[PDB]
RNA sequence: UAAAGUUGCUGCAGUUAAAAAGCUCGUAGUUGGAUCUCUCUCGGCCGAAGCGUUUACUUUGAAAAAAUUAGAGUGUUCAAAGCAGGCCGCCUGGAUACCGCAGCUAGGAAUAAUGGAAUAGGACCGCGGUUCUAUUUUGUUG
């Protein structure tokens, strides 16, 4: 079930058994790498890059063509973002909720949802600090987190 | 050219190298075989009277070998008539680390160096033109495991006659009995 | 969330055998599940089983021959010495004539009689009879 | 009922199941080569695309995102791969 | 650095540092021998102990303490005294009625010689038992293994 | 104390008999998915070292007062006991087991935790560069 909801949804991707490059796909691994570089330079997160490559260029899975994952490729080329995109989007959502709550002080539902969002933020940040992805002194403070956005 | 990793060439290895040099000098694919190389080769009985030629190839070249493996295997089968030919990448298995291993490991053994991964890759490469589409390990009452491999329907009758030498080669270099079959539902 | 995949597998086998079914599906598969199943099968309690290999975590289709009364797991995996084995047998097994306690020992996964033969102890995985 | 058995065919009972609940999971989607009548080259489009993709040589809306499978424009001939 | 930060003179008591100097006795260098000893049990004398200048009479390598008895291990949890740290030993205690365990810990104030610089919180220390050094200290840090995460 | 599975670790209950917090979040605690199979002086490949990756577990070996308990021998007239006694000077016992946890030790390596190589200040390999270096001067050292 969801971490912060009573939902028990099942909807997710189902990878095919075959791990090979599709026969239709004629892009070399380096071609996919350069397309990834271009999309990252455009200002896109790895999830967006994967979605675009799947929808338009027919790249069913970048890991199966290049032997590497999109975030690893971005890091190896040196153009990966400062903090992971899931944590970034969680902080962005928290910032939006706080901005809404500043001008709507009677919204208890917004306060409850903000509590849930910040709990998720803290859990993800602790995990990232454990993996040395974030500096050990990193902390999410709700005073200037809009700069992190 | 044959360059064994332990620099120990053999007479059969020499004959296979001579045949490959022959394809190197004049063939429709002479541009590729000049820069390519094989680590070893050997023959084995597979049951009855048929024979199989396992051509051991360095890993970095395997993909390139797989670019032209169909024509190469066709011509080498023609040169040897009734002995089937299979290209397998030369892969080493780093032993599972123990508490008593004197001096065999200084860095983490990669998962690609493990016995399970190496045997899976051997099974994948042994059947190259036909892609594996499923595996079933049936455990018999005596405890022995029989692997059933489902092969793609795009290339079935081109390698249907190969289902016999494939099991023989896998028994020879892996020790596991395996059956190869083709499913009706893709 | 699910811990103890072996508990799930054993409960599934038990529930299927109590309904009189001929096969049971087990997911996910694991090495411990396969060894426990092999121990069960060597004593004629289940029969042949097939390991379906998907690229994430396999499944097992276990053929059931209705000779199984109860296959169960013991959580936590208590450490069992050769002295405590008799007390565990009295607690778990329905008779001294049949039934097996499965242990994981440094010599592998084996029933309690085989652990007495090799003069070894270990951790209790479960039981079947 | 006697799973994974060839004696009783079940292509129809397997592609009816949920994709995750199958014996071996497999996607319900596909990639398709699309020709635009005004265009002259292939475009490989995902069936459940989430992007408004355009022709690689023009500015024509090939498909639009929907709740599930993407909706293709008229006249564009689409054929599944594999 | 000045090793004379005390009201009394700090020196190694077994080293004579004012043997007479003459023209032949000084040729551009004063020289100062360093007393150090090899403690037993396979522990190797750290380089900074041999080539250092600190004065520590409780140091196992250059001081006046004999390592005999228990050789234990711990995790550094506090470094806030002078030449002393607090390590934490974590163990499991077996309750027999329930056939189960419970987490327990004990803090240990152990002497850390100036020969171990760059010791962090979370580092593992092998300490050896010696004579009472203070009210609570009975163990001396013999070896330091850095926590996983060195890069 | 057992009966008391009416304190439930084994092993109890919690819709209505006594009982689930009004509801979420949340640190500690507890619990956590799959996955990795021939190296130091030798006069027996023929004495040895680990300098290498840690523990839990399990098995073993040391060490561990007696008395008590268990238990071997022994007709106290029997028995509780005792450590006696037996044979025609002699013969014989005064055993043995257990002794939990922690500590010590040595095999096993399933299970469970844990570790390395990801800006390579990574493994092996030979090269460029430094030292009184317990002798690289039976000759008084230089």
């Amino acid at each position: 079930g969801r971490m912060h909801a009573p939902g028990k949804g099942l909807s997710q991707s189902a990878l095919p058994y075959r791990r090979s490059v599709p026969t239709w796909l004629k892009l070399t691994s380096d071609d996919v790498k350069e397309q990834i570089y271009k999309l990252a330079k455009k200002g896109l997160t790895p999830s967006q890059i994967g979605v675009i490559l799947r929808d338009s260029h027919g790249v069913a899975q970048v890991r199966f063509v290049t032997g590497n994952k999109i975030l690893r490729i971005l890091k190896s080329k040196g153009l990966a973002p400062d903090l992971p995109e899931d944590l970034y989007h969680l902080i962005k959502k928290a910032v939006a909720v706080r901005k809404h709550l500043e001008r709507n002080r009677k919204d208890k539902d917004a306060k409850f949802r903000l509590i849930l969002i910040e709990s998720r933020i803290h859990r993800l940040a602790r995990y990232y600090k454990t993996k040395r992805v974030l500096p050990p002194n990193w902390k999410y403070e709700s005073s200037t987190a809009s700069a992190l956005v | 050219i044959v360059k064994p990793n332990g620099e120990k060439p053999d007479e059969f290895e020499s004959g296979i190298s001579q045949a490959l040099l022959e394809l190197e000098m004049n063939s429709d694919l002479k541009a590729q075989l000049r820069e390519l190389n094989i680590t070893a080769a050997k023959e084995i009985e597979v049951g009855g009277g048929r024979k199989a030629i396992i051509i051991f190839v360095p890993v970095p070249q395997l993909k390139s070998f797989q670019k032209i493996q169909v024509r190469l295997v066709r011509e080498l089968e023609k040169k040897f008539s009734g002995k089937h030919v299979v290209f397998i990448a030369q892969r080493r298995i780093l032993p599972k680390p123990t508490r008593k291993s004197r001096t065999k490991n200084k860095q983490k053994r990669p998962r690609s160096r493990t016995l399970t991964a190496v045997h899976d890759a051997i099974l994948e490469d042994l059947v190259f033109p036909s892609e594996i589409v499923g595996k079933r390990i049936r455990v018999k009452l005596d405890g022995s495991r029989l692997i059933k491999v489902h092969l793609d329907k795009a290339q079935q009758n081109n390698v249907e006659h190969k289902v016999e030498t494939f099991s023989g080669v896998y028994k020879k270099l892996t020790g596991k009995d395996v059956n190869f079959e083709f499913p009706e539902f893709q | 969330v699910r811990m103890n995949v072996l508990a799930d597998a054993l409960k599934s086998i038990n529930n299927a055998e109590k309904r009189g079914k001929r096969q049971v599906l087990i997911r996910p598969c694991s090495k411990v599940i396969v060894r426990f199943l092999t121990v069960m099968m060597k004593h004629g309690y289940i029969g042949e089983f097939e390991i379906i290999d998907d690229h994430r975590a396999g499944k097992i289709v276990v053929n059931l021959t209705g000779r199984l009364n109860k296959c169960g797991v013991i959580s936590p995996r208590f450490d069992v010495q050769l002295k405590d084995l008799e007390k565990w047998q009295n607690n778990l097994l329905p008779s001294r004539q049949f039934g097996f306690i499965v242990l994981t020992t440094s010599a592998g996964i084996m029933d309690h009689e085989e652990a007495r033969r090799k003069h070894t102890g270990g951790k209790i995985l479960g039981f079947f009879f | 009922p006697l799973a994974k058995d060839l004696l009783h065919p079940s292509p129809e009972e397997e592609k009816r199941k949920h994709k995750k609940k199958r014996l071996v999971q497999s996607p319900n989607s596909y990639f398709m080569d699309v020709k635009c009548p005004g265009c002259y080259k292939i475009t490989t489009v995902f069936s459940h695309a989430q992007t408004v993709v355009l022709c690689v040589g023009c500015s024509t809306v090939l498909c639009q995102p929907t709740g599930g499978k993407a909706r293709l424009t008229e006249g564009c001939s689409f054929r599944r791969k594999q | 650095a000045d090793i004379q930060t005390e009201r009394a003179y700090q020196k190694q008591p077994t080293i004579f540092q004012n043997k007479k100097r003459v023209l032949l006795g000084e040729t551009g260098k004063e020289k100062l021998p360093r007393y150090y000893k090899n403690i037993g049990l396979g522990f190797k004398t750290p380089k900074e102990a041999i080539e250092g200048t600190y004065i520590d009479k409780k140091c196992p390598f250059t001081g006046n303490v004999s390592i005999r008895g228990r050789i234990l291990s711990g995790v550094v949890t506090k470094m806030k005294m002078q030449r002393t740290i607090v390590i934490r030993r974590d163990y499991l205690h077996y309750i027999r009625k329930y056939n189960r365990f419970e987490k327990r810990h004990k803090n240990m104030s152990v002497h850390l010689s100036p020969c171990f610089r760059d010791v962090q919180i979370g580092d593992i220390v092998t300490v050896g038992e010696c004579r009472p050094l203070s009210k609570t200290v009975r163990f001396n840090v013999l070896k330091v293994t850095k926590a996983a995460g060195t890069k």
